[PDB]
RNA sequence: CCCAAGAGUUCAUAUCGACGGGGGGGUUUGGCACCUCGAUGUCGGCUCGUCACAUCCUGGGGCUGGAGAAGGUCCCAAGGGUUGGGCUGUUCGCCCAUUAAAGUGGUACGCGAGCUGGGUUCAGAACGUCGUGAGACAGUUCGGUCUCUAUCUACUGCGGGCG
RNA sequence: GUCCAAGUCCGAGAGGGAAAGAACCCAGACCAUCAGCUAAGGUCCCCAAAUAUAUGCUAAGUUGAAAGAACGAGGUUUGUCUGCCCAGACAGCUAGGAUGUUGGCUUGGAAGCAGCCCAUUUAAAGAGCGUAACAGCUCACUAGUCGAGCGGACGAGC
């Protein structure tokens, strides 16, 4: 997982979500497309 | 779950498989139970024992008063104990029984004051240069005890010279070797916090 | 020899839901571990 | 508010009340419990109207979620749910001595779970097969979390695909 | 400059509340005095304890 | 109790007398080194025939000590000088012969090899 | 940190990333000359520590161009620890042997009413070079006085009075 | 910081406010008074005066003193334009997804997917993954289901 201060969909299958008020990019499928911080 | 004794000397026996093995003989007479507290006029259950019996001419009204409500009379060492194994009530004694061979108990002991220290012999600082080379008068100095004018104070808690003296000391789980309890003996292995004829807590 | 692992769920009362306490213990020693 | 605007409708046999804050539901497989706060619920006998009272970001979801909540309670305690877990791997081993499941896994030791008496628990570990064992409630929260810290016993390896899995669903492999 | 006013005695402490979420963001400093020594608690674990 | 700076003599018949050590291997910031004790030297006399040259770094093991080490059974040994045995790149002796006596704490340890071709143990 | 031409067998973002851009910190060399020239003692080392995390080890994880073991990168984390020598006045640096590791910095580049004076800026002498000369050198070498009885506060200990 | 020009203030200036500041805001102190009205700034308490009224926003303790970036985001309120819609809007579920043809050039191999350049049946069919090339999965599109909103662009406030 990454950390980089503008997240962006890597793929088409990547979800953008909200925990705890900070912006996750999460992929169940390719593992390595994971970013945070928004 | 805990008593009175007196550190009496010290020695070296041999176990039954070999090694030697230091040992400290600790007189843990038969105390009494003086005054069971419990959770409902004080606060919390916990209960006093004596050890060593006065007389009548060094020992208070008060004391005399206090102990007449037990059995035994006034003594010289009371101490209290909390969280006992077996519930007794008032004017019982527990003479060495309490401990079995091969337990482990957590004498605790007032130390031998060594009086007004320096911090060579109290904290362990080591002097401030060499002997020789050029050094003045600082061979047993502490050396600085601060920076400059930040903070401009001395931190609380700085180590310096102060009287050393003994204070309580627990020996952490010593092994208990001989429970003679005919004449009261008390064997363990190890040493003991303080000089001889002292009293100790000893704590199953 | 080896040991075994013992998780049994309870009704914890901080909350209400059913935590997880497991213990490292012998294989035949399980059972008064389960029971309580 | 599409999902909670829809009917809850029983399949008769099961009674549902409600009370100060709190829905029973009352099955052929035990009470549940639930707690509501910003929803309005009320029970005619056949079916069961949750609203809600303001558009405020908040009990827009709220009613969607105690909607949801209500319906899956229903659907269990009438016919519950059940999950499968599939043990993959060579030396693998799962038994059962009713509600106690005892797995053998490639650790230094065995691993007892005293499930709890709300789940049922099956195995069938006939011959040379993956091991599979079978759980069943009428609580899917208590069933999914009991599945959840079974299958967190051994996590599965995207090379071999040994590992705690369920029944189908398609691992992640790589080549190694 | 003088004592004047009541005495008050709240009946209920145990049982006021906080508005948003202060009662788990809301921090006491307690320095001690030696180098290294502010303390910082909670206003949820402050009243688990009197 | 032998530290950095501190020579030792060589009792095997590898082809050196007298060894330097150099370090007390076993953790940071370690003393001394008694019998058994695993240690670098290196070697200052070379004898003229020799299989070790002057100059090399070796490892090595303290044999004898001269003070007085403590064992379980509360006796106590003390040799009269201090003495090492050479170590092969692996845990192993170089040579085939010991001098002198060694101490019974070299079995403790695992050197057999040591211990199986010295005169008195 | 932002964009991504590429490099990575193909594949920008496992890893690195040019041409460009936006900021944080005040530990280097600077800019200003704002308090001190009826004196704020300057480098290095010793003793004593204390603080930040921008983490060297130990602790918990994500990804991998991760079969396992060894790795690379990123995230959370300051409780404890973080070696001894040769050369040089050295900071730094190179080397030798270990260790889980041999962290980065701040505190008047911490600390001289705590220590040394090895270096630097005192008076002597000599070399190279400049100057006719007296003399000088961010050139080198040998030698060369480091003052003070603790009042207030700040610390480490021990007592008397009163409540 | 420094050097000029047009003003004000300190210098040589008290008083009130920003918590404390020579210059910032108000305001030019002849004395005395246990009198009143106001300026800047404020009216929950420390500390004089609104826990005053009317309307809306914020969920971050942002903020209640001053002061922030390139670049992200399905946070929320609001104005205009704007397409798809009960002849059935978006999402979900099920099924179909062809033929000339394996289009032509090149390539040992290019068959929709190393590189370049229409027709027929229909409710509809287009000359990303991967295979040495095929194959196969998926997507563009259409058919049935429930049945009411589904979205974009330009701004403005926090």
């Amino acid at each position: 997982m990454k950390v980089r201060a503008s997240v962006k969909k890597r793929s088409a299958e990547c979800i953008i979500v909200r925990r705890k008020g900070r912006l996750y990019v999460i992929n169940k499928k390719n593992p390595r497309f994971k970013q945070r911080q928004g | 779950s805990g008593l009175i004794g007196k550190k009496i000397g010290m020695t070296s026996i041999f176990d039954e498989n070999g090694k030697n093995i230091p040992c400290t003989v600790i007189e843990a007479g038969p105390c009494v139970v003086t005054q069971v507290r419990t959770n409902e006029v004080d606060g919390y259950e916990a209960l006093q024992l004596g050890f060593d019996d006065k007389n009548e001419k060094h020992s208070t009204k008060a004391a005399l008063g206090h102990f007449k409500k037990a059995g035994t009379v006034a003594k010289k060492k009371v101490v209290e104990f909390q969280d006992f194994a077996a519930a007794q009530a008032l004017g019982d004694l527990i003479d060495v029984s309490i401990f079995e061979e091969g337990e482990f108990v957590d004498v605790q002991g007032v130390s031998k004051g060594k009086g007004f220290q320096g911090v060579v012999k109290r904290h362990g600082f080591g002097g401030v240069g060499q002997a020789t080379h050029g050094q003045h008068q600082r061979l047993r100095a502490p050396g600085s005890v601060g920076a400059s004018s930040y903070p401009s104070r001395v931190f609380k808690g700085m180590r310096m010279a102060g009287r050393m003296g003994g204070d309580n000391v627990k020996v952490q789980n010593l092994r208990v070797l001989k429970v003679v309890a005919e004449k009261n003996l008390l064997v363990v292995k190890g040493c003991i916090p303080g000089h001889k004829n002292s009293y100790v807590i000893i704590q199953k | 020899k080896r040991l075994s692992k013992a998780i049994k769920m309870v009704k914890s009362p901080k909350t209400g839901a059913y935590i997880f306490v497991e213990s490292i213990m012998a294989p035949e020693l399980v059972d008064e571990f389960l029971k309580k | 508010s599409r999902i909670g605007k829809s009917p809850i409708v029983i399949p008769a046999g099961v009674t549902v009340e409600v009370k100060d804050g709190i829905i029973t539901v009352k099955g052929k497989k035990g009470q549940l419990v639930q707690e509501f706060s910003d929803v309005n619920v009320t029970v005619e006998g056949d079916q069961v109207l949750v609203e809600r009272s303001s558009d405020h970001k908040d009990h827009r979801a709220k009613h969607g979620l105690f909607r949801s909540l209500i319906s899956n309670m229903v659907v269990g305690v009438s016919e519950g749910f059940t999950k499968e877990l599939e043990l993959v791997g060579v030396g693998y081993r799962a038994a059962n001595q009713g509600n106690k499941l005892d797995l053998a896994l490639g650790y230094s030791h065995n691993i007892v779970l005293e499930i709890a008496p709300e789940v049922s628990l099956e195995t069938i570990s006939e011959a040379g097969a993956n091991p599979i064992v079978k759980l069943t409630s009428f609580d899917k929260q208590l069933l999914g979390q009991v599945a959840a810290k079974i299958r967190g016993f051994r996590k599965p390896e995207p090379y071999k695909g040994k590992g705690v899995k369920f029944v189908g669903e398609v691992l992640r492999r790589k080549a190694g | 400059h003088v004592d004047c006013g009541d005495n008050v005695i709240v009946i209920n402490s145990e049982k006021i509340n906080l508005t948003g979420t202060k009662l788990n963001d809301k921090i006491y400093m307690r320095h001690t005095g030696y180098p290294g020594g502010q303390r910082t608690l909670t206003a949820k674990v402050l009243q688990s304890k009197n | 109790m032998v530290q950095q700076e501190s020579r030792l003599k060589v009792a095997d018949n590898t082809g050196a007398k007298e060894v330097l050590t150099i370090r007390v291997l076993g953790g940071t910031k370690r003393r001394y080194a008694s019998v058994g004790d695993k240690i670098v030297v290196s070697i200052k006399d070379a004898t003229p025939n020799g299989n070790v040259k002057k100059g090399a770094v070796s490892t090595a093991v303290v044999v004898r000590t001269k003070k007085e080490v403590r064992r379980a059974d509360g006796s106590y040994i003390r040799f009269d000088d201090n003495a090492c045995v050479l170590l092969n790149a692996a845990g192993e002796m170089r040579g085939t012969r010991v001098f002198g006596p060694v101490a019974r704490e070299l079995r403790e340890k695992q050197f057999m090899k040591i211990v199986s071709l010295a005169p008195e143990v």
